[PDB]
């Protein structure tokens, strides 16, 4: 109730408005969602709650497409990210239009990057809040980036976000650490599903149903696809191995 | 309305050789059947790395490439280097919806260290098309025979050097709207290297 | 600079009965003398009990009842469900025709049906817009040829029996639907002899109190 | 066109406006008032197509009317005069035009005068004693120069403007039948519903 | 921002804005029209101690809207002027598009739906000023009074008074005219107006302004002088009593 | 029709010493009837005098338009509009209207109340300034007009023998037309009397 | 197409042509001719079609809603107006109606108002509108006479349609005979030309003053 | 919020006048003073200049008086400001109806559009009001002389002699007793002088602290001559009355 | 408008009893020089439809844009539908045909003629027209600029009825096509030597055959050998 809580007509005297500070704090109690390197591509992981049996099982998912290429999943509040995405697609839309070539993902990054800030100059329009994990492959390699609330964006090698951030960094460093990068694409898929099975110990009062992509220069011949069949029950045999089952 | 109109030497080409492309061209404005220019640059760069011959009417091309020339320093900038199909379509575009006052005959060339060198040529109304090599304007169809018979793909930099030298000083001999300087544009990773030779040279040489 | 819009040809025909009514047309859809197609009809039930056709040029044909179809739509969900008329659906299609009679535009439109007394309509458009209700109306390439005809065998005008021919007549027939598809049978056959807008298929709608009911007959093919 | 005319006698304006529309063989309407009245001592008569006439008239009497109420006071001959000219004059650029070639015959009462105004459809203003619209002119400023002198009572007035009438309707091919004659004047406007001399 | 609350209701049902218009009218001169039955007497107020104006730069209480409509107020002078302007526009279209010179009601629904307007939606303030609008429709012996109000209502009126001694007024319409059996007469009618201003303006016929309006057109505004004879007898009939 | 030769015009502006003349005719015709001796074409601004050829329709505007920048600029500034400074706004209100209608040839004569110097300028539909101390004419009959002020004027006049010399210029390159009759003026201005004087000339 | 309408003792006559054609061979000897706006307006059909058609619905608009709004009878005075002024924005946009607007109103009495594309507006006793116009003119003008009875009316009314029937080719599939009055309009049947003739050609003598 | 940082000021008081309006009237109050005095063969105005001094160019005394037309002319006060843009515009104004109707703007014409959109401004927009009040100076060859004066509220009449700004009470009083309308400008003047002497408490007044000008008949017109008076002319006079003050 | 520059020549295609055939050249034009030789004018679009596209090379690009919006678009929102609710030739159709019709309705048309060619995964075989006049049509032959007019009465033979679809099988109709494009390179010297033949079965999904040459070669010249150039003093 300063007038740093009720308009961002200001600069503030943190530097941040405090509802943009709040937006970083909703993230972290939410729902995880990681994303590993790896030397070819990308792999992406989220972790969907199961709450009653009236659910249906891969009929609601999270990992949501731009493009054809590129894979994104985000973590926080629904209607922000439903929102991010639907702008997401028309940048990458209008990218292949005009310049005849699928779009670069720190390309693609500065185009979102620059609504997300947007939302955050101005007293009245609702910052975002959702961290969006995101990636693909393009002409010159793979490339993982993470969007976060305040319009911050770097490139990372392994991310991890949510409620159960601490455990699963821990594995995923240690992992990333192990490998030039992370190995290949296919042990990469078996590894983020232990990451996502270590951090549902974080919460037992609820379920989990495993969801898995990737997107993969030569493993996926450059698309993003979401990862079933076969490739997912290989990934949760491996996870339930070192998780004691 | 424009009231006259204007033209330029209509034998443009973009040759790959051993380690890029090399760009060559004539340039000569007219108005008419007076000699507006001896000497042009329509040698354009629109990016570092990625030029272009500007063929068609004066007026017009050097309007467009303007307007290339932003969106590709502004593209640079922010959504990292070019690529010699991302200058062709922007090109393309500007061609497309105003081709109803645009007469552009466009080969765009340009090295990238991942592709080689490319040639992209966006003839009139606008239709991007990959070659690996081009030639155009209208004194094109004369010089088809040589250009494909001896067309090599890794020829030494003095062997092709020669062979656009000698391709342009034939074409422009025979066809009556080219005529001026030969201009040639070496692209590599090591730079740009810019060539001139003046009309007692190249007829000679 | 360019204007695409030209016509085409197809023949259509609409009889209004006292119970029922009819909107009969061809298959053949032609450009030039080429075939389009041997089967596809111009004629299409647009529901409510209401049958429509715009005859002539395909393009503009097609957008008419494309935008036709989506204003039906909007009625019902607006207007509790509501029958459209063919007083209505009259009016509504007057009011799309004059929205573009500032671009060219090239059907003869007939639409036929019931109106809510039980009684057939038959309603003739200009390609500007503009209607009035007929006893028997023919439409588009061979309306020509077919109305001649179809004056003294439907309605009885200029067509008398021997005696004095001007004192002695022949009284307009009372309508059933089965004499008048012998008669529109008769046009249709005489007209495959003399058009080539004319053939393959002869697609007749009956519209009656007991629904929509198609009826198919073949027409001249090599 | 529509033949109109004016005589500015020195203490009146007569105008004489044809009375009747002719389609062949016959009259179709021969009751035409070709002229109206915008305030008790401003008149205009008209003449251009039938359709502009009628929509400029009603249109620019409904202005005059509310500027004479908002400001308490009838407008001058001058004040209209100005306005009307400066409407027509802006309407040549844009699609439509208002093809309505004018005749103003008012008392500018505040000075005591009467003054007659040619506008034309474009926008050419004159002031003149006597004044024709197109060919008219030819046949009938060759009487009205020769046989009037300025400073001659309304009487006179009538008598010249009948000879004028009879001998375009003799001469030049044109047929409008006559003259219906209204005089503007401090007593308002008033019909003159002979024109057998006058 | 300014297109939004500033007009509201409360859970009272008062709106704000328009229960501080009406004390503006209140506060500010006093106007009341009077019918007859082949008359219309509109009678005012313009009340100022200060001698140092004429009545020819201080604008008149009687405002010409057309020859046979006339229109009265009471409230602020600024406000008045936005509503007299849309009324003259809305008398010249009219006859324009319709060709019948102006029935005085509709006249009423133009300037009503304005004053209801800056009220229903932002953007715009409300006014503070009521209206008297008065004239004869076309064909009509039968005269017309009307009152619209800045809530935009109106509804037509056998005698109405507004402005500053309402209750007064009031009481003497109540006991001295009825809706039933007015003046037939002209005159009497003049002598009632009169009779009721006079009470109230506590000056002589140098601080009345009568205006009798007769069949469409038909305007005279008596002057000081004329309304003075019927002071000196008003004087008369009230020492019968005293 | 004509575009600007229904109703004609001529216009001529002489310099003399401490001293201008600007002379036109008052015709008004509807096609070639000659309907009017009297029209007006000149009009002055603060004591810069603008003579507008053309047609009538376009002189009255133009007359207005002028009416409008100068009274403004006379108010803000307390101080009148001075010829130099009138050369300029013309042609910037003329530019601007040269995709628009206009059929006219204005001429400019003044006295600066600056320097004390004689003033003339010309202009066209077209908005070429024409700079000039000598004479500048402008109308229909313009070609001629050059010729007959090319051979009689004589430099450093004073305003009778100015006076016979324009008067003269215009009366002869007149009796070619009949596009010029119906009755001429001659102003001769100085910047503390301006005498007026109508001429006795052809008509139709 | 030829439409009259004249002005007399009783009200109104409306008389009109009706004929549709393929050819020069009456493909119709039927299609409306008066648009019946509402009761008390009747436009008749001598312009373009859809012109005619689409203003003279939105006509009928403007009507009920000055009555159901303003609780007042719309004039034929206040009909033809609105008509004309929206006229004139659809001048020079392709425009063609020739219609004459009709009524008969308390106040003004039968009012006819001539109305064309041009946006003209002028009231008279007596329009004819169309191409037959100048033939139909003749008969009615040399038998016109104000104070008449509505029988010997609608006789003289046929006659001069026939008239202008036999000549003009673009009328005579049939008649149709309307009187229009204060409580609205009376259809006076619809009379075949054949039968018409015959009976016209030896009674009248007018052009037949020697029968030919 | 943002929605609650409205002033909501440009609303009436129970008053029967908006809040800003009447606060706006104490700041004309506070400025300086312009007197209007009408006579029966000029029109004369004074107006005391509010600073004075060496520092400020004391040869200039058109500060506060503008012509606005040829036989109009305004005294302003209030704040400069605050006047420029309804100068600006009654000018403009002025211009319309000269070209509409080929007649000069009536005094009560020109008055009553000021005053329209000074009740405007708070009327649209929620914006401040002026903090100005003219005195109209003005001839009109249908009523002959007019003067008179508008106010932020748009409220306006016609006087015989009236002063706004400072000092109001005091100088009407005097006005209000010495009027005649057998009064020349000379005996105007004179009066006008007194006047402003007894409001003024001083050892002298001189004659660089006043700006003066006066709408005589003229002798170079019968309309109306515009004399705008500089303070040597303003000396001059000082010596003619024999009024020293 | 939009006018003749760069053109490509001729789309067939023909229906079968379990699918479809079409098959285009690969022909970047100008005029009567064979500028580019490659240049795609079948897309496929999905794994259940092609996209062939005649006419002006220029405007094929703006359709080919949009296409590849039509591809994201119908995988967006639900990456789990894409081939119940994604991408089915009657919706490709649709999309194609707004903007043709929105183009030509202003009086500035696209210059193309189309045939949208595909097998409906939960239908039937899908064979329909649409062109820059606007005139659209289902048949069972159907083709474009010049091949409307010679290739498809060859076609024609086969089908031309719904009687006679479920009488053409997979060899009569895959002969038929290229007995087609052999006509066509052979009376018309614009369409390319070297084109691209796709036939999509319903049960076996979508087989595209890139860089099939035309065959079964003729040898006409030989036969009118009488000199034609050496020139005896």
């Amino acid at each position: 109730g300063t007038g740093y809580d009720l308009s961002n007509s200001v600069f503030s005297p943190d530097g941040r408005n405090f509802q943009v500070e709040y937006a970083v704090k909703a993230v972290e109690n939410g729902t995880t969602s990681i994303g590993i390197k790896c030397n070819d591509g990308v792999v992406f992981a989220v972790e969907k709650l199961i709450t009653s049996k009236l659910l249906v099982p891969q009929k609601n998912v999270k990992i949501q497409v731009v493009d054809r290429h590129i894979g994104c999943v985000y973590s926080g509040l629904i209607p922000d990210g439903r929102h991010l995405v639907n702008r997401g697609r028309e940048e990458a839309a209008s990218f292949k239009k005009l310049y005849k070539t699928p779009i670069p993902i720190p390309a693609f990054a500065d185009r979102l990057g620059q609504y997300v800030q947007a939302h955050t100059l101005y007293n009245s329009v609702r910052p975002f809040g959702v961290s969006t994990i995101f990636g693909g492959v393009d002409k010159n390699g793979a490339h993982l980036y993470m969007l976060e609330p305040s319009g911050s964006y770097w490139g990372y090698k392994g991310a991890a976000t949510g409620k159960g951030r601490q455990s699963a960094k821990a594995e995923l460093e240690k992992l990333v650490d192990h490998h030039p990068e992370g190995l290949s694409a296919r042990e990469a898929v078996k590894q983020a599903a232990k990451i996502i099975y270590l951090a549902h110990e974080d919460n037992k009062e609820k379920d989990f149903e495993l969801e898995i992509s990737w997107c993969s220069l030569s493993e996926t011949n450059g698309l993003h696809k979401f990862v079933k069949g076969d490739l997912l029950q290989e990934a949760i045999d491996f996870a339930q191995k070192e998780i004691n089952g | 309305l424009k009231k006259g109109e204007v033209s330029l030497g209509t034998s443009i080409m973009a040759v790959t050789f051993k380690d890029g492309v090399i760009l060559g061209a004539d340039s000569r404005t007219t108005t008419g059947a007076y000699i507006a220019n001896r000497v042009t640059d329509k040698l354009t760069r629109v990016h570092d790395k990625i030029w272009c011959c500007r063929s068609g009417s004066a007026a017009d091309t050097q309007a467009i490439a303007d307007i290339v020339q932003y969106h590709l320093e502004l593209y640079t900038s922010q959504y990292g280097t070019p690529s010699t199909e991302t200058a062709a379509s922007v090109f393309k575009e500007l061609c497309y919806e105003n081709k109803d006052n645009l007469t552009a005959g466009i080969i765009v060339a340009g090295y990238d260290d991942k592709n080689k060198g490319e040639v992209y040529t966006i003839p009139l109304g606008g239709s991007v098309h990959k070659l690996p090599y081009a030639i155009a304007g209208s004194g094109s169809t004369f010089i088809y025979g040589y250009c494909d018979k001896n067309f090599r793909e890794n020829m030494s930099k003095e062997e092709t050097v020669d062979f656009i030298k000698h391709s342009l000083s034939q074409a422009i001999k025979w066809d009556g709207s080219s005529g001026g300087v030969i201009r040639m544009v070496v692209l590599t990773a090591a730079g740009v290297e810019r060539l001139i030779f003046y009309p007692d040279e190249y007829e000679q040489l | 600079q360019f204007n695409p819009y030209g016509d085409n040809g197809g023949t259509i025909l609409g009889i209004a009965g006292e119970d029922f009514a009819v909107l009969a047309g061809d298959t053949r859809n032609i450009t030039d003398y080429s075939i389009n197609s041997r089967y596809e009809p111009k004629v299409f039930d647009c529901g409510d009990n209401i049958v429509m056709s715009a005859n002539g040029f395909a393009a503009d044909g097609d957008a008419l009842v494309k935008r036709f179809k989506n204003s039906v739509k909007w009625y019902h969900f607006d207007h509790n469900d509501k029958k459209l008329s063919i007083n209505s659906a009259a009016r509504n299609i007057q009011h799309l025709l004059y929205g573009k009679r500032f671009f060219p535009y090239y059907v003869h439109t007939i639409i036929a049906g019931l109106d809510e007394d039980g009684k057939g309509a038959v309603y003739s458009f200009d390609p500007v817009g503009s209607y009035e209700r007929e006893q028997c109306r023919a439409g588009g390439a061979a309306a020509s040829l077919i109305m001649p005809f179809l004056d003294n065998q439907v309605n009885f005008k200029n067509q008398y029996e021997p005696g004095t021919n001007g004192k002695v007549k022949k009284p307009l027939k009372y309508l059933s639907v089965e004499e008048v598809i012998k008669l529109v049978r008769d046009s249709f056959t005489s007209a495959t002899e003399r058009h080539i807008q004319v053939g393959d298929g002869l697609e007749i709608l009956i519209v009656t109190k007991d629904g929509v009911r198609k009826e198919f007959y073949e027409l001249k093919r090599d | 066109m529509d033949i109109i005319l004016g005589i500015r006698v020195q203490d009146s304006v007569i105008l004489a406006s044809s009375k009747a529309v002719t389609r062949g063989i016959s009259v179709l309407k021969d009751s035409d008032d070709k002229t109206r009245q915008l305030s008790p001592h401003t008149l205009m008569s008209f003449a251009g197509e039938a359709g502009d006439t009628v929509q400029f008239a009603e249109y620019i009497q409904a202005n005059i009317q509310l500027y004479s109420i908002r400001e308490d006071y009838e407008l001058s001959p001058q004040a209209v005069s100005s306005f009307v000219r400066q409407e027509l004059a802006k309407s040549i650029r844009s699609r439509r035009p208002y093809q309505v070639n004018v005749l103003i015959g008012g008392y500018d009462k505040k000075k005591n005068k009467p003054e007659l105004y040619q506008i034309d459809y474009l926008g050419t203003k004159v002031e003149l004693p006597y004044g024709a619209h197109g060919y008219s002119g030819f046949y009938t400023f060759s009487l009205l120069d020769h046989h009037y002198r300025p400073d001659m009572t309304t009487e006179e007035g009538l008598d010249l403007l009948k000879l004028c009438v009879q001998e375009l309707e003799k001469r030049m091919p044109m047929d409008f039948k006559g003259v219906i004659v209204k005089i503007v004047d401090k007593d308002g406007i008033r019909q003159v519903d002979d024109f057998q001399a006058q | 921002g300014y297109d939004r609350a500033l007009s509201i209701f409360s859970p009272d049902g008062h709106i704000f804005q328009v229960e501080y218009a009406l004390e503006a009218v209140k506060r500010g001169t006093c106007a009341v029209g009077v019918k007859g039955k082949n008359c219309v007497v509109l009678g005012c107020e313009r009340r100022s101690t200060l001698k140092l104006q004429d009545t020819r730069i201080t604008p008149s209480k009687v405002s010409k809207i057309d020859s046979h409509v006339v229109l009265s107020f009471s409230g602020l002078n600024a406000d008045s002027r936005i509503l007299i302007e849309k009324a003259r526009v809305e008398a010249q279209s009219h006859r324009l598009t319709l060709e019948d010179p102006v029935t005085v009601e509709y006249l009423t629904r133009y300037v009503a739906g304005v004053q209801q307007r800056y009220t229903q939606s932002g953007g715009v303030r409300p006014f503070g000023v009521s209206t008297l609008i008065a004239g004869f429709d076309p064909r009509d012996d039968e005269p017309k009074l009307y009152q619209t109000e800045p809530s935009g209502i109106y509804s037509s009126w056998s005698a109405q008074t507004i402005g500053r001694n309402s209750k007064t007024v009031r009481e003497f319409l109540e006991k001295n005219y009825d809706r039933k059996e007015p003046p037939a007469t002209v005159e009497e009618c003049v002598k009632l107006t009169v009779r009721s201003l006079l009470e109230v303006v506590q000056t002589g016929a140098k601080n009345i302004e009568i205006t009798v309006v007769k069949p469409d057109s038909d305007i005279v505004a008596l002057s000081s002088e004329e309304i003075n004879q019927y002071v000196t007898q008003i004087e008369q009939e009230k020492q019968e009593q005293q | 029709s004509d575009p600007s030769s229904i109703n004609g015009g001529i216009v001529v502006a002489m310099t003399g010493k401490d001293c201008v003349a600007i002379a036109c005719d008052l015709r008004l015709g509807s096609q070639s009837l000659g309907v009017s001796n009297k029209f007006e074409k000149i009009f002055h601004y603060g004591h810069v005098f603008l003579g507008i050829t053309g047609l009538a329709t376009d002189v009255t505007t133009l007359n207005e338009m002028f009416r409008y920048k100068t009274n403004l600029y006379k108010l803000k500034e307390e101080r009148a509009i001075e010829p130099e400074t009138f050369t300029q706004l013309v042609s910037s209100s003329l530019y601007e209207r040269r995709f628009g209608p206009y059929f006219v040839g204005p001429v400019v004569a003044g006295i600066n109340s600056k320097s004390g110097k004689p003033f003339i300028a010309g202009f066209d539909l077209i908005g070429c300034i024409d700079e000039a101390k000598d004479f500048i004419v402008s109308g229909t009959a313009s070609d001629q007009l050059f010729g007959m002020c090319e051979s009689l004027y004589e430099p450093n006049l004073e305003p009778e023998d100015l006076f016979e010399t324009i008067s003269q210029a215009l009366l002869n390159a007149a009796d070619r037309d009949a596009l010029s009759g119906w009755g001429a003026v001659v102003y001769i201005i100085k910047k503390d009397e301006v005498v007026k004087r109508y001429l006795k000339m052809r008509q139709d | 197409t030829t439409t009259l309408a004249f002005r007399f003792q009783g009200g109104i006559i409306v008389a009109v042509d009706s004929r549709a054609t393929a050819g020069n061979w009456v493909a119709s000897q039927t299609v409306k001719r008066v648009i019946e706006i509402n009761p008390f307006l009747l436009g008749t059909m001598a312009g373009g079609a859809a012109d005619c058609q689409f203003w003279e619905t939105w006509l009928g608009s403007q009507c009920r809603l000055h009555e159901l709004r303003e609780k007042e009878r719309i004039s034929v005075a206040a009909a033809s107006k609105i008509l004309s002024n929206l006229v004139y924005q659809y001048k020079g946009a392709g425009l063609s109606m020739g219609t004459m607007i009709c009524g008969y109103t308390r106040k003004e009495g039968p009012t006819i108002y001539y109305v064309d594309s041009d946006g003209t507006r002028l009231k008279g006793d007596i329009f004819c509108v169309g191409s037959g116009q100048t033939f139909a003119y003749g008969v009615l003008d040399s038998n016109y006479k104000w104070d008449l009875s509505v029988e010997d009316a609608l006789y003289l009314g046929k006659r001069s349609i026939l008239a202008a029937a036999h000549r003009d080719a673009y009328s005579g599939g049939s008649v149709n005979l309307y009187h229009v009055t204060e409580d609205g309009w009376i259809y006076h049947g619809n009379h075949d030309v054949g039968e018409l003739f015959w009976k016209v050609k030896e009674e009248e003598g007018s052009f037949n003053n020697v029968i030919g | 919020g943002s929605r609650r940082y409205d002033s909501r000021t440009t609303i009436f008081s129970p008053e029967g006048r908006l809040y800003q309006v009447e606060y706006a009237l104490e700041s004309i109050s506070h400025a300086g003073t312009a007197i209007g005095i009408m006579a029966s063969d000029g029109i004369v105005l004074a107006a005391e200049r509010k600073v004075t001094s060496t520092l400020l160019e004391q040869d200039t005394s058109t500060e506060k008086l503008y012509k606005l037309n040829d036989k109009i002319a305004v005294a302003v006060a209030g704040l400069t400001a605050d006047a420029e843009i309804l100068i600006n515009t009654a000018r403009i104004h002025a211009q319309n109806y000269l070209k509409t109707y080929n007649e000069d703007i009536p005094v009560e014409i020109l008055v009553r559009r000021l005053s329209d959109i000074k009740q405007g401004y708070t009327q649209h927009g929620g914006l401040r009001p002026f903090g100005v009040s003219f005195i109209y100076a003005g001839y009109d060859d249908r009523y002959g002389y007019q003067l008179y004066t508008s106010n932020p509220s748009g409220n306006y009449t016609g006087w015989k002699a009236i002063s706004v700004g400072a000092n109001t009470s005091a100088a009407q009083t005097l006005l209000q007793m010495d009027y005649k309308d057998d009064m020349k400008v000379d005996d105007a003047i004179e009066l006008a002088l007194k006047t402003l002497s007894k409001t003024t408490d001083s050892s002298a007044l001189t004659y660089d602290r006043l700006e003066f000008a006066t709408i005589r008949k003229g002798a170079n017109d019968g309309e109306v001559y515009q004399k705008i008076f500089k303070p040597q002319e303003i000396k001059d006079i000082l010596v003619k009355t024999g009024i020293t003050k | 408008t939009q006018q003749p520059i760069v053109t490509g020549t001729s789309v067939i295609s023909m229906k079968y009893d379990n699918g479809v055939i079409i098959a285009a050249d690969n022909l970047g034009s100008y005029g009567s020089l064979l500028r580019f030789n490659g240049v795609e004018r079948l897309i496929p679009v999905g794994d259940n439809t092609v996209v062939g596209i005649s006419g002006d090379i220029s405007d094929m690009q703006h359709i080919e844009r949009l296409l590849k919006d039509l591809v994201t678009e119908n995988a967006y929102d639900n990456p789990l539908a894409d081939a119940e609710e994604a991408l089915e030739p009657s919706y490709i159709f649709e999309y194609l045909a707004t903007v043709m019709y929105q183009r030509r309705s202003k009086m500035n048309p696209l210059w193309n003629a189309i045939i949208v060619a595909g097998v409906q995964s939960n239908g039937d075989q899908f064979l329909r027209y649409v062109n820059l006049l606007g005139v659209t049509y289902s048949s069972p032959t159907l083709a474009t600029g010049f091949g409307a007019h010679m290739a498809n009465p060859l076609l024609r033979k086969v089908v031309d009825r719904e009687s006679d679809i479920p009488k053409t099988t997979v060899q009569v109709a895959e002969e038929a096509i290229v007995n087609a494009m052999r006509v066509l390179y052979y009376r018309d010297a614009r369409s390319s030597r070297n084109f691209s033949l796709a036939i999509i079965d319903k049960n076996t999904g979508l087989t595209f055959k890139k860089n099939l040459q035309v065959e079964n070669m003729k040898w006409d010249f030989a036969k009118d050998i009488k000199g034609y150039g050496t020139q005896k003093i």
